[PDB]
């Protein structure tokens, strides 16, 4: 029993079924701090007592399953916290067909990541901090002006004199 | 074959109103069709479906032989060598599976259990095979038994977190965030 | 992991007009946003969203660290 | 060198009375008659001669990593010409897809 | 051809060979509108080399 026990609270599927027993009110909100409370988490969340549980064979079968259940087809795009709701459900749902091996689960799997891709675009959305672009007045659009070097054949006559000699700018004049 | 396909005169393009800060979308567009990381998960995803099985099947065909060394016996004394000759023919690999309790039915094995416990992140290989033995008498002829043996678990081998052998690849993000592993 | 309570350099109370700042910043964005997908916004090299008038408005003074603070802040809550 | 018309090898050369005589593995002896008076040789500024360049030189108005200039093709009048500058003197050739090659080469 | 042409007025001794000549156009074909049309997700770099617009080079193709 101990060894068990120490194994699957352990494991973060427990605390993931443990937190939508918690949401619903199967479990209590606090952790057990008594063993007969360990216990009762146990059997309300893995469905099975561990005494039993080294009975018989399965293990995934009986996982707590929300009470809850919502219309996850509205999900097919008051409302906003509500389709949070819905995804967190579903995804709590297909995790729970994942372990199951359930059949028609890829399809379903696709369809719930496209899903959970559209709300991510719109929880981006909530987290932008903004952008400004420093416009040209001269344009209307981002600023092209640099202070960059630009390549221009000079004359010449700035290099070398009328005789060719080269110049040699040595004298300073004060006014 | 010689090409084909025609675009517009290069006169006709208006690029005059482009800035900087408008071929940064290329770069975007660049980085979100290569990721960031993308050649990992590819390089393991090929090696695992494509590389591994390969490499079973083809490099490791053994063929080898052996002196006998046995005693005096009617056959014995009159045979000298036998050969060892096998190759593999199936070959898969699965998703990193645990054993729960004791004598149990290999439950999945989440990343952040093996992190905890200290566990591996490998899934196991099954491998198939046929063997052909075939020992060589004094006199000249030879015997030959052969016997095809059925898929069994050789070992585990790890498994990159994020590839399709791994289980956070048929999670969804909430999913992935709320068994201790990273969304992002 | 949010906007912080005061400001970090001199300590005005910045945390008060944080949670509004934020959702009314959001409409704000929707306004300015414009056919462009939201993770593409700090990319656009078109925008001009300026957040002094709606700063003012909240009643926080124009000193530099206070919204440099309110405006720059990570949440945690929007990345987790 | 002096291949043996019995067994294709090559034979080994010795000098003997003022006269170069190729003996072979298999016994054959021959004698050259002119074309085998050159014991060896070598050749100096290998990396800079005209025949290392011969295949650039000649894809060069073709490649276009090469500098171009401005200047008048007196063959087919085109306006520009690839310049190339190749050898450790700096040698200065101007180059054209039409076949002109500056140092009338 | 601008250029062959050109040289082919001037000897024929027509004065106004210079006529024949076109200015040197390169441009790329990245439009303004294509860096808004990847902002807003209906552009990707898939697309963008599969109208001959971008591709992909290898050190020592460069
Ligand atoms: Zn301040
Ligand atoms: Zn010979
Ligand atoms: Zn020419």
């Amino acid at each position: 029993t101990k060894v068990l026990l120490t194994e699957i609270l352990l494991d973060p599927m427990y605390d993931y079924a443990a937190t939508v027993a918690r949401i619903d009110g199967s479990i209590p909100m606090h952790k057990p701090r008594t063993p007969k409370e360990a216990e009762y988490e146990f059997k309300t969340v893995i469905g099975r007592t561990p005494a039993e549980l080294l009975s018989q064979k399965e293990f995934y079968d009986k996982i707590y399953t929300s009470k809850y259940r919502p219309d996850f087809t509205q999900l097919t795009r008051r409302d906003e916290e509500k389709t949070s709701t819905l995804i967190y459900l579903r995804a709590y749902e297909l995790f729970l067909k994942y372990l199951q091996n359930a059949p028609n689960f890829n399809s379903e799997l696709a369809e719930f990541k496209t899903y959970e891709n559209a709300y991510g675009e719109q929880k981006a959305l909530l987290a932008q901090q903004g952008f400004y672009n420093i416009f040209d007045p001269n344009t209307g659009r981002a600023d092209q002006r640099t202070r960059l070097f630009e390549y221009k054949r000079l004359p010449i006559s700035t290099l070398y004199d009328e005789r060719g000699l080269p110049h040699k700018w040595t004298i300073y004049v004060y006014k | 074959l010689r090409p084909q396909i025609t675009y517009g005169p290069i006169e006709t393009v208006d690029n005059e109103e482009l800035t900087e800060a408008d071929m940064l979308s290329f770069i975007s567009a660049a980085v979100n069709s290569t990721g960031l990381i993308g050649y990992n998960i590819k390089s393991f995803d090929d090696l695992m479906d494509n590389g591994i099985p390969q490499i079973v099947k083809q490099m490791f065909n053994v063929d080898i032989t052996y002196k006998d060394q046995r005693d005096h016996t009617e056959i014995d004394k009159l045979r000298e060598s036998v050969q060892i000759q096998f190759n593999f023919t199936d070959v898969n690999i699965e998703r990193p599976q645990h054993r729960n309790y004791s004598q149990g039915n290999k439950i999945n094995l989440l990343p952040n259990k093996a992190r905890l416990c200290g566990l591996s992140y490998s899934g196991p290989v099954n491998l198939a095979a046929e063997v052909i033995l075939t020992a060589h008498y004094s006199n000249g002829r030879q015997e030959v038994k052969r016997a095809s043996i059925p898929p069994f678990q050789v070992s585990t081998f790890p498994i990159m977190r994020g590839s399709n052998r791994c289980h956070t690849h048929h999670l969804s993000k909430t999913a992935k965030k709320e068994i201790g592993e990273d969304p992002n | 992991m949010l906007i912080p309570v005061v400001c970090f350099t001199c300590g005005f109370p910045i945390g008060t007009y944080a949670a509004i700042f934020d959702k009314a910043r959001t409409e704000y964005i929707k306004t300015k946003m414009g056919g462009t997908l939201p993770q593409n916004i700090p990319l656009d090299a078109s925008l001009q969203i300026e957040l002094k008038d709606l700063i003012t408005a909240l009643g926080i003074p124009m000193r530099v660290c206070c919204r440099t603070h309110l405006i720059t802040t990570l949440d945690y809550r929007k990345y987790y | 060198m002096k291949i043996c018309k019995a067994c294709s090898s090559c034979m080994v050369r010795t000098y003997v009375d003022g006269n170069i005589i190729f003996r072979c593995s298999c016994g054959e002896s021959v004698q050259g008659d002119s074309q085998n008076l050159l014991v060896s040789s070598k050749v100096y500024h290998t990396g800079e001669m005209e025949d290392k360049y011969k295949i650039f030189i000649k894809n060069a108005p073709f490649d276009p990593t090469n500098c171009q200039i401005k200047k008048d093709c007196p063959n087919c009048h085109l306006d520009y010409l690839t310049q190339i500058c190749i050898g450790s003197q700096k040698i200065i050739i101007l180059v054209c897809r039409c076949g002109y090659m500056s140092n009338r080469g | 051809q601008a250029c062959y042409k050109a040289a082919e007025a001037r000897k024929k001794g027509d004065k106004d060979w210079e006529k024949h000549k076109i200015p040197f156009i390169q441009n790329t074909r990245f439009t303004p509108q294509m860096a808004k049309d990847i902002l807003a997700g209906t552009l990707t770099l898939e697309d963008l080399v599969a109208q001959g617009i971008c591709e992909f080079i290898t050190p020592e193709e460069a």
